[PDB]
């Protein structure tokens, strides 16, 4: 499913 | 095999600070006093705002990034407002009686009563704050339990590596202690101490997450997608 | 007299003062339902609360706190400390739970009540916890102790020298756990790590204790079980 | 005067 929270993980910075 | 296990103490408190979010600001509007709607707003788009840098700073603590994504999402979609919080009541100890939500946003419990059931929140939050300032928490011990947090609340609703990070902490957290010239036991007690406030600040997320669903449903404010997302998590 | 208490003074008498293991009314013929269920556990817990509240008074340093702070005491901690007791008793059972010796209940059991199933995997989890540390029952007596003098300690409404003794029964507690690991041969550095191990799932006990707590809120309401007088006033304390 | 207020006078 999508989440924000994956997109947010993966370009952390 | 995981790069935080091997850290000294000294490279873990080093780590964990240099990971610290920024402190945020709310709103420069200086009108007064707040409606039910202009707090919870306020509060509301502040939590949205700090969520974006947590997820910075929790890629930050160490073992953090060694965890896959799922699990990741799992553990900072059950500690967040507990993360909040504990940020909050860290900022707020050196302002007796008073929440510092942002350093423009400063709030007593008489302003809490404009939301109705959130006084008894603050309250609770308050006492938390007292308490970290007759105990002099220092900011190094502080990073240590948010960080405790991050890796402790969601870990019994999944391993191992996550277990020795945790102990990995405890060891710093004794190690500051003991650099402050604690004897022994005073290091054990205050470890103890320290950590059952850990239990408060689990059961102040808890009936904050039951009052942002009571006003989700009310509609009082709009709540952010992120937000939404993070709240559907404790169903 | 709780503060002059040694080690071994204070764990032979929080072990002294252990409830006994009650048994549920669980006829085995009867078919569950979501009523009977509740109707069990309700029950169950109601008898519970009375060996509860004596074990209480046993708790050093307990019976120094005035009496309207032993009852806030007992109404923020009491489904937490159900909970600890459930949970140990089940260590030895993975996968079930140990209500009584007679009512021994698995997830699928716990789907019987709408939405408890959740609540057992999280209690099913903890007992697996237990297990994986090999929790003591000496270790486990002080941490049922912990759980009743901490977790109403900050929403008290002076004194506050009985918040401080408090404070300092939890200290000796503390002191206690340490002891009880040092004889057992931990190293200094496997003390505090167990130390902070035991304590950190207090937080997750805590956790379960909200959830259950809304939960038995939503089964009053909806009429399901009819709650018992003390399990009403206790409920109705965290709201 | 409630039930475990009696309870823990009793
Ligand atoms: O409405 C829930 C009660 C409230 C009590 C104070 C703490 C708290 C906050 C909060 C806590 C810490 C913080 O830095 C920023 C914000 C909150 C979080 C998300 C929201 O959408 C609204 C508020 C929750
Ligand atoms: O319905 C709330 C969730 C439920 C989940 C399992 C544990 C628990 C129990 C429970 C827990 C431990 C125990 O020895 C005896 C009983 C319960 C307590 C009071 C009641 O009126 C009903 C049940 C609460």
């Amino acid at each position: 499913k999508h989440k924000i929270l994956h997109r947010l993980l993966q370009d952390s910075s | 095999n995981s790069l935080a296990l091997s850290l000294t103490a000294d490279q873990m408190v080093s780590a964990l600070l240099d990971a610290e979010p920024p402190i945020l600001y709310s709103e420069y509007d200086p009108t007064r006093p707040f409606s039910e709607a202009s707090m919870m707003g306020l509060l509301t788009n502040l939590a949205d705002r700090e969520l974006v840098h947590m997820i910075n700073w929790a890629k930050r603590v160490p073992g953090f990034v060694d965890l896959t994504l799922h699990d990741q999402v799992h553990l900072l979609e059950c500690a967040w407002l507990e993360i909040l919080m504990i940020g909050l009541v860290w900022r707020s100890m050196e302002h007796p009686g008073k929440l510092l939500f942002a350093p423009n946003l400063l709030l007593d419990r008489n302003q809490g009563k404009c939301v109705e059931g959130m006084v008894e929140i603050f309250d609770m939050l308050l006492a938390t704050s007292s308490r970290f300032r007759m105990m002099n928490l220092q900011g190094e011990e502080f990073v240590c339990l948010k960080s405790i947090i991050l890796l402790n609340s969601g870990v019994y609703t999944f391993k191992d590596h996550i277990h020795r990070v945790l102990d990995k902490i405890t060891d710093t957290l004794i190690h500051l202690m003991a650099k402050a010239g604690l004897t022994l036991q005073q290091q054990h007690q205050r470890l103890a101490q320290l950590l059952l406030i850990l239990s408060h600040i689990r059961h102040m997320s808890n009936k904050g997450m039951e009052h942002l669903y009571s006003m989700k449903c009310k509609n009082v404010v709009p709540l952010s997608d992120l937000l939404l997302e993070m709240l559907d998590a404790h169903r």
